[PDB]
C-alpha cells in the first residue's frame, strides 16, 4: 500500500 | 447551505424567525421549485420540492418553518469482504462462504454512428449492499482474487422520509415537528433547523440515518486497509466484513437496524438562536457547545471551524450585540432580510489589513526574479470595503488572490476551542514571498479576464436573462462569505457568469415569522421557476434576487386571490 | 376522477389547491413539468438508467446534481442496479396510502403535461419533439424519490459500483 | 489537413502552384509561428514552425514549397511479451530470460496546500520500447503474472527528421527535395507535397518512416490478443514479443532498421495535380490512383473516402474543366486563393434536395408522437447555396442536422472504387422518420441557442478579437467542408466560437508559386502570432481571414524594406 | 564570438531574422518567438521537462491541447522523464549535424533573453511573467521539444498509459 | 476477454 497513490472521493454532498 | 432558527429572546415578539438558505444547484432535477400544496382538511405548506420530489422538503406551514443544511455526519461505510479461494465471487463470512447475489443488467447504448446496440455486465450485492471498485480510491483495493470491498449506505434501507417531510408538512406545531423528527429518525443527509408559532424557542437537531459503530468496535474492526485509507475518509467505518461481532449496532432507541438511536443523536433548543453553515453538530449555539456524541456526526472542536461558519456564527452574535451596523439589537424578519444578503467577507475583514501591511511596502517587488508593480492593487485593495456587493470595487482582486494563498504555516495562532470564532488567525510574516506570489498571480488573473482591477463587483459576478446581465453580490465560502453566489467559471473566461452550472448558491431563500395575524414569509428562488427560456418565469425571479427585493409570498386564501398577478386554472382526468 | 385548481402569483409560484392527497399530486406533477420539461423529462432516463439508449453511453450526464455527472453508461448500470424493481418494491411496500396515491397522481400529472407539450405550443422548443419526452409511471417517481435518499452514500460512488467487477 | 500541388500543365504557367492547408491547434505550443530566416549564402526560407522548433516546416523558399497533411500510415505497434514466472519484470525471447531496464523516477508535485512534494514510481523499456498500461484499452489487457505489454514507435529512433527540414530549407530544386526526401526517409507521420521552380510536375509521397511487416508476418505474429482488439486499433502490428521473427524487418534500401523501405513507399507525380484530404495515399490522383504498398499506409481502394476528401477532389477537378464558377480551367494563384476559402459544403451539394424531397412533402409533421412544424427548415434550407460563407443563411440549421442521421443503410448506392469520388450516394426512401428526427433534433438546438434557422453564418461562427467578435466562414469535416472552421463550442454555448481550444482548423494557409520575378506567397496565420491579448499581434491577422484578404508576404529583401509596417531592429550577446 | 540576428518585422508582425551563421539564426528566431509566446512556450517547457507537477499541481490537466492530448500532469511529467530520457536527447544529439546543434544553442540563449526582459518589466505577458515557470532553459530543453515532435504518431498518443505501466 | 468493455483510443494524429 501507497498513500502517495490515494485518490480521496468528494465528500460534501452538494460541493 | 446556511441556516438560523431564532427565538422569541433573539426577535423581542412572540414568535421566532426562520431562515434558510441552502446552497445548492442552479440546474438539473435536484434543483428546487417552489409551490404551495393545499389539501382540504389535511395539509397547508408552502416551500420547496427538488424537480420530481411530490412533497416539500424546505419551507414552512401555518405554524412551523424549517430549513436544512448538508451535515457532516458520514452516512455510509465500507466492509472488506475476504474472498473464497477460487471462488472470487464469494465472501468468507465466519468462516463459512457466502455467495454474492449477481444481477445481470444490459443497457441499451447508443452509438456514435446512430444504431443501437446493447452493452452487458454482471453487478454484484454483498449483505452490505453494492460491490464497489475501489482501485480509483488507491490501487491496491482493486477487486482482487483475495480480497474485495462493499459500500453500505443506512438510507438504502431508509423508506421512511417521504412520511417524515409529508408529516412536517402537516405538523401542528414545534413539539410536533420535534417528535414526528424523534419517531421517524429517517433525515438522510442533513441538519434541520425549526421555529414554531408560540414556542419561545429554536430547533436544532442532527437526528436522522446515522451508521451505528461504537468506539470499542472500530478498534477493532478497522481492516490495516482501512487504518492506510482512513484519513481520506475521515469517520468513515471501514470495517472488516469477514467477522459478524463488526456488524452496524442496534441501540435500545434505534429506529432502524444498524443505525443509531434516537437519544444519542444532537440537538438543541436556545431562545437566543442556534444555527449552523455546514460544520458539525458542535456549535449549533456558540455560548453553549454540544459534546458527547458518536464520532461519525463530526469533530466537536477538534477541529477549525470554516471561514463561513465563523462569518455566520459572528453575524449572529453582533446583530444581537446589537453592533452590526443595522438598527436594534433584534434578529427580526425585516432585519434578518438584509443582514444574510449584506456580503460580508470573513477573509478580508479579519486579514486583509495585515496582509496589506505585510507586503504593501514597498509595493514595488521582485517575484520569482521578475519585476512586479503592486501599487494599484495595494491601493484598490486598501480602498475596498471588505464586502462582495454590487458596487464593491475590488472584490474580486481579493477572491483571485486569497484562494491561492498556501495555507501552509499561514496563520501564527492557532485554532482554539476556547475562542472558535477568532482562530486560526495572524498571518504569518514568513509567508511575505508566497503571498507576494499568489497576489501577482491575482493581478495577473484579473488582467487576462478584461476586468480592472477596481471593477463594480456588479460587473464582474451577474446572472444573464433576457439577453440582460444582472448585477449579482455574494460569493463563495472559501473567502469567508456567508452570502453564496459562487460561479464554476473562470474568471479569464467571461468573469463571475452565473448562467452555467455554478456551484452550490443561494438558490430557495426564505425569512419566516408568526406575526399575530398568520405566517408571513418573504422568499427567493434565485434561478427562477422555470428552465425554458421562452417562459415568463425564467428570469423574473432573479431579476428581484439581483435588485435585493425579497418576494413577500402570498399564503392564506385572501392572500393568493388578492395577489396583483393572480391567475386560476384548473386540471381535471379520469382515474 | 383527479382533480386540482392551479393559482399562480407573482414570480410565477404556483398554490396547488385540491381536496385529496392523489389530486395535490396531480396538480403539483403538472406545474413542475410546466415549468422544467427538459430537466424533468432527461432525469427521468437518468433514474430508470435509459440515458445510453437516447444520448449515448459515452457522454456525460446533461446536469450537475447529488449524482455528478458520471458517464451515462455507468449512470444506467447503477441505477438499475442499485434502484432495482426490488428496491422500487420495498420502498413503496413502506408507505402509507395517501402518499402512494400523491405519487400516482404526481406520475398523471407530469403525464397530462407530455401530452399537452407533444400537441403543441412554444413551451420547451428545447426538448419537446425527443423521444425522451414520454409518459412515466408511479414507480419512475419512486425511483427519483429513493435516488434523493442516496446523496450521502451511494451516489458519490456511482462510476465505482457500475464498475465493481471480479479479476 | 489539405493540400494541392499544381503543374504547369494545370496553371498554364511556367512553374505550378501549391498549396498548403494544415488543420492544426490554435493554441498550445504546437501552433504554428510564421516567419522567415535568411542565413547569409546558406538559406533563405519563409513558412511556418511549431512553438519551439527552430527550422521551416511548412513554407517554401525561391525553388521549393511544400505541405504536409497527417498521414494515414501507422507509426507504431504493439509488443506482446510472455514473462518469466516468478519475475513479472523480465520476458522471454525465444525460449530466453530477458531483464527489462527499470528506472525509478521522482517527480515533484505541489499539493493543493502549497507545499511540494515528492512522488516516484519505477517504469520499464524493453527492446522494443516502453512498457504500456492497456488495462484502459480492455481490462483484459492488465499487466499480469504471466503478460505485459510494450509499445514500438519507429521515431523512438528517428534522429533524422530535423537535419530534413533543414535541408528541404535550403533545397534549390524539387528534385534535391525529393532526393533530400529519398535519402532521410525521415518524416514521421505526414504525406508530403511540393511543387518546384521551373518543374511542370507536381510532388506527392507518404515517403517517411514507417513499421516494417510483412502479410506472412501479420498473420502469424498477431496474439490471441491482438486478434481480439485489432479492430480498435486499424492497421496496428500487434505481435508476439516472444519470437525473434515478429520483429519488424529490415530492407536492402532501408534508411532505418524496422523501417519500409524506400521503394515500397507511395509516391507520384504530375503534371496536372496531386491533393490530400487526410485519406490514404490511394486518390494522390484521381485520374491515377495508386496500389500495391505495404498495408500499414492504409486502404488503396477497399474503403470509402471521407466527404472532405470526395469535397477536395471535386474542387481540383472541376476548375481544370472549367465548371466550378471561377474563370478559365486553370488553377491560377488568384483563383486557387478564392476557391480554397469557397466553403462548399459536399453533404448539402449532395444530398440535401434529394433529403428535402423525401421529408418535406408535407412541411407539417408528428414526430415522436409531437406536432413538429418545419415549414420554416424547410424552406429556409431549400433556400440556402449549401456554403458556409459569412451571409450563408441556414448553413448551421444544416450542421446541426447532418452530423446527427444515422449512417446505418443511409445510402442505397454503395462505395464503388471506379466512381470513388460519388460513391456512396442516393439516400435511402427509408430513412424518412430518422431523416424527420434528425431535424427536429436540429431545430431544438438551433432554437435554444438563440439563433434564427436563417442566421448568417458568420454571427454564428466567429473569433473575438479587441472585444468584438470577427465574423467567419467554413465548418466540419464531417459535413463535408474542404474549408475547415471547426470549432469545439456546442451552438447552445453562444454558437461556435473559436475563441477556446477548436478541433483541427485552418491554421498557416500558403498558396505558393513561381513567376518569374520570383517565388509569390499568399499567407494566412488564422489566430494570429501572438497569444498575448495585449499584443498588436494577437488580431490582426485574424481580422484579415475574416475578410478573406490574403497576405502578401514580403520575401525578397527589397519586399521586406519595401513593406508599409517595416520595422528592424537587432538583438546580440556573446556566446 | 557572439550570437547577432537582425529582426525585420513586416505587416502582422511576420519576423523575418537575417544573421551570418545558422547560431545567430537560431537566436533571432528564439527570441522572435518568446517575444509573441512566452506563456505558451514557458508552460510548454515544463511539459517537456516533466516539470508540470511542481509549479501547476500534479492533478491538474495540461492547460492547453496538443498532439499530446490533456493528461493530468503528474502523468504527463512521467511519460516525459521516462521517454524523453536524457540518454533518448543525447542519442537525438548525436545525430545532428554542427550548425543544427549550434542553431538549437543560439534559439535556447534567444528565448532566455526575452525571459530576461520580460522579467525586468514591460507590459507584455502581462498574464505569466510574474510566474516561476518562466525560467530560462538549455539547448537539452529545446531537444526535447524537438524529440516530442516526432512522438505524435505513437507515444504521444499512449502517455498516460505509458506513465502507468507496472507489475503486479 | 469481452470486446465489450474495449474502450478505442485517440489514433488520428490532429
Amino acid at each position: 500500500f501507497e498513500p502517495g497513490r490515494t485518490r480521496a472521493p468528494s465528500l460534501q454532498v452538494g460541493g | 447551505s446556511n441556516m438560523y432558527g431564532f427565538g422569541t429572546a433573539a426577535t423581542g415578539e412572540g414568535s421566532g424567525v426562520l431562515f434558510g438558505n441552502p446552497h445548492w444547484y442552479w440546474k438539473g432535477p435536484d434543483r428546487f421549485y417552489q409551490a404551495q400544496l393545499t389539501i382540504d382538511g389535511e395539509a397547508n405548506v408552502s416551500g420547496v420540492s427538488f424537480l420530481g420530489l411530490p412533497v416539500i422538503q424546505i419551507g414552512f406551514n401555518d405554524s412551523v418553518a424549517w430549513s436544512h443544511t448538508v451535515s457532516t455526519a458520514r452516512r455510509f461505510g465500507f466492509f472488506q469482504l475476504s474472498l473464497v479461494q477460487g471462488e472470487p465471487t464469494s465472501y468468507l463470512r465466519d468462516g463459512v462462504p457466502v455467495k454474492m447475489k449477481p444481477a445481470t443488467i444490459t443497457v441499451p447504448s447508443r452509438n456514435a454512428d446512430g444504431s443501437v446496440s446493447d452493452v452487458t455486465r454482471t453487478l454484484y450485492h454483498s449483505e452490505f449492499g453494492p460491490l464497489v471498485n475501489l482501485a480509483g480510491l488507491n490501487p491496491a483495493l482493486a477487486w482482487s482474487q483475495g480480497t474485495a470491498f462493499a459500500i453500505r449506505d443506512i438510507n438504502g434501507e431508509n423508506f421512511r422520509t417521504l412520511r417524515t417531510w409529508m408529516r412536517w408538512n402537516q405538523a401542528k406545531s414545534l413539539d410536533e415537528f420535534i417528535a414526528i423528527q424523534k419517531e421517524e429518525a429517517s433525515i438522510p443527509w442533513v441538519n434541520t433547523v425549526a421555529v414554531g408559532r408560540g414556542s419561545a424557542k429554536a430547533w436544532y437537531a442532527d437526528i436522522g440515518a446515522v451508521p451505528n459503530v461504537s468506539p470499542a468496535q472500530t478498534a477493532a474492526c478497522t481492516t490495516p486497509f482501512g487504518m492506510a485509507v482512513g484519513q481520506a475518509l475521515p469517520n468513515v467505518p471501514f470495517f472488516d466484513g469477514s467477522r459478524s461481532e463488526c456488524d452496524w449496532l442496534t441501540d435500545a432507541d434505534s429506529v432502524q437496524k444498524g443505525a443509531v438511536g434516537v437519544s444519542r443523536m444532537p440537538s438543541l433548543q436556545r431562545d437566543d438562536y442556534v444555527g449552523n453553515m455546514n460544520d458539525s453538530y458542535w456549535l449549533a449555539n456558540v455560548h453553549a457547545p454540544l459534546t458527547g456524541y458518536p464520532a461519525i456526526f463530526g469533530p466537536a472542536g477538534t477541529s477549525a471551524q470554516t471561514l463561513r461558519t465563523r462569518m455566520g456564527h459572528t453575524m449572529a452574535l453582533e446583530r444581537l450585540a446589537g453592533t452590526d451596523g443595522y438598527a436594534g439589537n433584534k434578529a427580526t424578519s425585516a432585519v434578518v432580510r438584509e443582514m444574510v444578503l449584506g456580503s460580508r467577507v470573513f477573509s478580508a475583514e479579519r486579514f486583509k489589513d495585515e496582509v496589506l501591511d505585510l507586503i504593501c511596502t514597498p509595493a514595488q517587488w521582485t517575484v520569482n526574479g521578475a519585476a512586479v508593480d503592486a501599487a494599484q492593487a495595494c491601493a484598490v485593495l486598501a480602498a475596498w470595503d471588505n464586502r462582495g456587493r454590487k458596487d464593491s470595487r475590488g472584490s474580486h482582486l481579493w477572491d483571485e488572490f486569497w484562494s491561492r494563498v498556501p495555507t501552509a504555516s499561514l496563520f501564527t495562532v492557532p485554532f482554539s476551542a476556547a475562542d472558535p470564532l477568532n482562530t486560526p488567525r495572524g498571518i504569518n510574516a514568513a509567508a511575505a514571498d508566497a503571498l507576494r506570489q499568489a497576489m501577482a498571480t491575482a493581478i495577473a488573473r484579473v488582467g487576462q479576464s478584461g476586468y480592472a482591477l477596481d471593477a463594480p463587483r456588479g460587473e464582474v459576478l451577474y446572472a444573464t436573462r433576457g439577453g440582460t446581465r444582472l448585477p449579482l453580490y455574494g460569493g463563495c465560502g472559501a473567502m469567508g462569505y456567508f452570502t453564496i453566489t459562487c460561479s464554476e467559471n473562470d474568471i479569464t473566461q467571461g468573469g463571475y457568469s452565473m448562467d452555467g452550472q455554478p456551484n452550490a448558491s443561494n438558490s430557495y431563500m426564505q425569512v419566516v415569522s408568526f406575526p399575530a395575524s398568520g405566517v408571513q414569509a418573504h422568499t427567493f428562488l434565485t434561478f427562477s421557476l422555470s428552465d425554458d427560456p421562452a417562459s415568463p418565469h425564467h428570469g423574473d425571479y432573479t431579476k428581484a434576487y439581483s435588485a435585493g427585493q425579497w418576494l413577500r409570498v402570498p399564503f392564506t386564501e385572501a392572500e393568493i386571490t388578492g395577489n396583483a398577478d393572480y391567475r386560476t386554472a384548473t386540471v381535471k382526468e379520469l382515474e | 376522477t383527479y382533480s386540482a385548481e392551479i393559482r399562480r402569483t407573482t414570480m410565477g409560484v404556483p398554490h396547488i389547491k385540491a381536496g385529496n392527497w392523489g389530486s395535490a399530486g396531480y396538480g403539483f406533477g403538472y406545474v413542475q413539468a410546466q415549468d422544467n420539461l427538459c430537466t424533468m423529462a432527461d432525469s427521468f432516463l437518468t433514474y430508470r438508467g435509459e440515458r445510453s439508449r437516447h444520448l449515448g453511453g459515452s457522454a456525460q450526464l446533461v446536469y450537475n446534481s447529488t449524482l455528478g455527472r458520471p458517464r451515462n453508461i455507468d449512470s444506467d448500470f447503477f441505477h438499475r442496479h442499485v434502484i432495482s424493481d426490488e428496491a422500487v418494491d420495498r420502498t413503496m411496500a413502506a408507505q402509507p396510502a395517501k402518499l402512494l396515491q400523491m405519487v400516482e397522481g404526481f406520475a398523471a400529472g407530469y403525464n397530462r403535461y407530455v401530452r399537452e407539450a407533444k400537441a403543441g405550443g412554444s413551451a420547451h422548443a428545447a426538448c419537446r419533439s425527443e423521444a425522451w419526452v414520454q409518459p412515466i409511471t408511479a414507480r419512475d417517481v419512486w425511483r427519483r424519490i429513493y435516488a434523493a435518499n442516496l446523496a450521502g452514500g451511494y451516489s458519490n460512488f456511482a462510476e465505482a459500483i457500475a464498475n465493481a467487477q471480479p479479476p
